[PDB]
């Protein structure tokens, strides 16, 4: 009788009071429990009829279910599908998340669990704070709700309310004996989220309640996070707390000026110089000498600038915008170090701007510094190499001689990142195995784009030797995609994706130059994927044998003359002349095919099923296994 | 262009 359960779920989800009354009419107690407790799936979520009735805000349906039928408010289901697959959520949690005060009042009063604990210890009060409705939070808290109960990561009810722009619920919680000194898994308190979001009222009400400013796990006080999030008005109120001393104020002002200098949304120059000069003034106005700062050595990425340690050194860079960007990057680096999460993103954005306004050399310097910083922190540099491929392709399309040491460094960090990605794939079992494999394939494609760009540049002998050394290292690393394609199958396959940006205009696979460069670096020419197709079974399938015949000819003579087997048979029992589908490719392969007694004897051995195990030399067992 | 391409939820569960 699952049909009645499905119709009842539909009637409860869509608020059909009369239809649900007609459906549950003429039913027995066991039937009533079966229909009103059954778990139904209607896209992404497991939910009972009452869970989906309260989650859709159908007050009449929920009140009808609890008045006559002895339904229980402790059922288990799933509610959301925006990165939030949470089990064990009762009807209170669904009602609070959907923000329906009219159902939660009719649900609690009928014997409900106000402080239910789901799988990730999320109280229904947490959902009501997430929505921000004061009426639901107040009703729950008045009905014996715990405020200090948090999830496994210690994200209390107050912190999620402080993260969002809800003011009334935050003020009410701080008025209801809440704890303003919660410590999350990363050390973040309530002030960090409220400051980074940009809510002045939440921060003011917290510092009114003795918020007890403490540095988070990643060496960042709330002032530093507020300044890093480019929130000026948030930072300029914690200085009145009288416990901030002076160095914290100075570093907050300097970080705020830095973040204003190099940001996308709120990009300021008058405000940047105003705050930087305020910080330097408060540094150098003490009178008993100064309040000096330790400064990193001149970083080659930002020219040769040792930031600014002189009153006539900031007054003389008010009128320059590149100098302000460089100084902001330098102070943000010396404040945040290099291992912080959000220290490299302004560098990446400034590099993107410099690429946009045709400053390709400074773009390259800044973006190599960004990749070096991210490699020190071991973050996900899979998009960064793609952006390098796009920038270099734009360089070649503009007939600009790209510097070869830069390409060597990019390739070295590409092979290091590919090794890191292989380690990550070997580590991440199943939680993000598809994401890891997608990142790995993207990294291999970016390395191939860099190789093709390298073939498009006339480098010297030493530079070409270094590029060959990096390609040699990655080839001997032997990467393999999810389809078993090595770096040679993709260099000859016409189906390898090319990024929609300028990389289409330069890196056009298949390339005879890329394949020749790989084969000069000891590429496994006889490499076999999991399907069976070799490096030669793939190229002969090329659908353009006349348009770029040279790019075909010089790629089907480079394979065969190096180490390829012309007659080797894949797992589908297909000679490369059989898997050709092109007269030109078939003839161009047949002209390179030298018949030999070994291939004929191996084919005659394999055809009639002769037991060739341990009766032939070990190097001929794989030979017979080919044909 | 280049700038027009650059455009934690586990800890932010409701």
């Amino acid at each position: 009788m699952e049909g009645l359960a499905g119709y009842v779920y539909k009637a409860a989800s869509e608020g059909k009071v009369l239809t649900l009354a007609a459906l549950l009419l003429n039913r027995s107690e066991s039937d009533i429990r079966y229909l009103l407790g059954y778990v139904s799936q209607q896209g992404g979520q497991r939910s009972t009829p009452l869970i989906i009735a309260a989650r859709n805000g159908h007050a009449k349906v929920v009140r009808l279910l609890l008045e006559h039928y002895r339904v229980q408010t402790q059922q288990t289901g799933t509610v959301r599908f925006d990165g939030y697959v949470i089990d064990g959520a009762t009807a209170l949690w669904c009602a609070a998340g959907a923000g329906h005060f009219e159902v939660v009042k009719l649900l609690v009063s009928h014997g409900a669990n106000v402080n239910h604990t789901t799988v990730t210890n999320s109280t229904p009060l947490r959902a009501a704070c997430f929505d921000g409705r004061l009426d639901i939070v107040k009703y729950l808290v008045e009905n014996n709700a715990n405020i200090s109960i948090a999830n496994k990561y210690d994200n209390t009810c107050l912190m999620i309310a402080a993260y969002k722009g809800h003011t009334d619920v935050v003020r009410y919680l701080l008025e209801q004996r809440a704890d303003p000194n919660a410590k999350a898994h990363c050390g973040a308190t309530a002030l960090h989220f409220a400051a980074e979001a940009g809510h002045i009222d939440i921060v003011k009400e917290l510092i009114k309640w003795r918020a007890a400013i403490v540095v988070n796990g990643h060496g960042m006080t709330p002032l530093k996070v507020a300044a890093e999030s480019c929130k000026a008005d948030v930072v300029e109120l914690l200085l009145s707390h009288a416990d901030c001393d002076r160095r914290s104020r100075i570093e907050a002002l300097e970080l705020l000026g830095a973040s204003f200098a190099n940001d996308r949304e709120n990009y300021d120059i008058i405000k940047t110089y105003h705050y930087l000069y305020l910080a330097m003034l408060e540094r150098f106005q003490d009178g008993d000498n100064i309040l000096e700062k330790e400064v990193l050595p001149p970083i080659h990425a930002y020219g040769n600038r040792t930031e600014c340690r002189n009153p006539q050194e900031l007054e003389s860079i008010r009128q320059d915008r590149d100098a302000l960007h460089m100084e902001g990057l330098i102070v943000r680096e010396r404040i945040l170090g290099a291992d912080n999460i959000d220290v490299s993103h302004p560098i990446i954005y400034r590099g993107a701007v410099y690429a946009d306004n045709m400053e390709f050399e400074q773009c390259i310097k800044l973006w190599l510094h960004a990749l070096h910083l991210r490699q020190k922190g071991n973050r996900n540099t899979h998009k960064d190499l793609l952006r390098f491929a796009q920038v270099f392709s734009q360089m070649i399309h503009l007939n600009e001689t790209v510097k070869a040491p830069d390409i060597e460094c990019v390739l070295r960090c590409s092979v290091l990142e590919i090794e890191q990605s292989m380690n990550r794939v070997k580590n991440i079992s199943d939680a993000d195995v598809h994401n890891a494999m997608d990142n790995y394939e993207c990294n291999l494609y970016t390395f191939l784009y860099l190789v093709c760009i390298s073939t498009k540049t006339q480098c010297s002998e030493e530079d070409q030797c270094k590029i060959n050394k990096q390609i040699y290292n990655l080839i001997h690393l032997d990467p393999r995609t999810r389809e078993g394609f090595t770096l040679l199958h993709l260099a000859v396959n016409s189906n390898t994706p090319v990024d929609d940006f300028h990389t289409n205009d330069v890196c056009s696979f298949p390339n005879a130059l890329v394949t020749k460069l790989l084969l000069d670096c000891g590429a496994e020419v006889n490499a076999v994927d999991n399907e069976g197709n070799s490096a030669l079974h793939i190229i002969v399938q090329y659908n353009r044998p006349i348009s770029d015949f040279l790019t075909l000819h010089s790629i089907i003579i480079s394979l065969v003359e190096a180490g390829a087997h012309t007659d080797m048979t894949n797992k589908q029992n297909k000679t490369p002349l059989d898997k050709s589908t092109t007269g030109v490719s078939e003839i161009l392969l047949k002209t390179q095919m030298k018949m030999s007694l070994k291939c004929l004897a191996a084919r005659a051995v394999r055809a009639n099923d002769i037991n060739y195990q341990d009766q032939i030399p070990r190097t001929l067992e794989e030979f017979v296994g080919f044909h | 262009k280049h700038s027009l391409d650059l455009l934690k939820l586990r800890h932010l569960s409701p």
